[PDB]
């Protein structure tokens, strides 16, 4: 006889240990991650000197 | 099933934490010790084979450490 | 914040490997097991001699 | 979690087949072996790891199976 195994859906998120979780319920908005920046400030004012 | 391979050491993390910390973080070290307090015969086997072969303390401690945790 | 864990139906469907399955539907009926009988035979008319 | 610990030597087998016979038989085995295609610096490491202890080949040959088959 052929049975179905059922939802493996508590299995998966134990199959998810080490995964940052994201959200895009509204949106796809990551919030991880890092990102290089070379901060060019030549043209700095002090507003106030 | 799907629930082992559980996506550990491939890298990607960062400072936020994952969808699992301190909850997945030792529950591979909690049931091999229930499973050593609930079959302490493989432990003690175990031992005497780990301390047969093997010539140097280090070796059976390794061993032994190996075996105890290869077994669920 | 909290989060609950999905359904470990398929996650204990693995995790019932190797256990025999029986048959709890209409009385708990098992399929599984020996029973150890000693027969003895001193009282057998044949039914043809 | 639930489905780690599961639920095999525990005496209880008879000659009627159980829930998962020969379904999970061989998944830890070839679990394991696509877990060696896809991470193959452990198994190199792991080797030469296990190759510098135990001077003996048997010994050489035990660890190198245990540090591989305990990473899943």
């Amino acid at each position: 006889d052929v049975v179905v195994l059922g939802s493996q859906e508590g299995a998966m998120h134990t199959a998810l240990t080490g995964a940052t979780e994201i959200q895009m319920s509204s949106g796809n908005l990551l919030f991880t991650g890092h990102l290089k920046c070379r901060l060019r400030m030549d043209k700095l004012q002090l507003k106030g000197m | 099933s799907v629930a082992l391979v559980p996506h550990v050491g491939m890298g990607l993390e960062t400072r936020t934490e994952t969808w699992m910390s301190s909850e997945g973080a030792w529950k591979h070290a909690q049931r091999i010790e229930t499973w050593i307090l609930r079959h302490p015969g493989f432990t003690i086997m175990a031992a005497i084979l780990a301390y047969t072969i093997g010539t140097t303390h280090f070796q059976r401690a390794l061993i032994f450490i190996l075996l105890t945790a290869v077994a669920p």
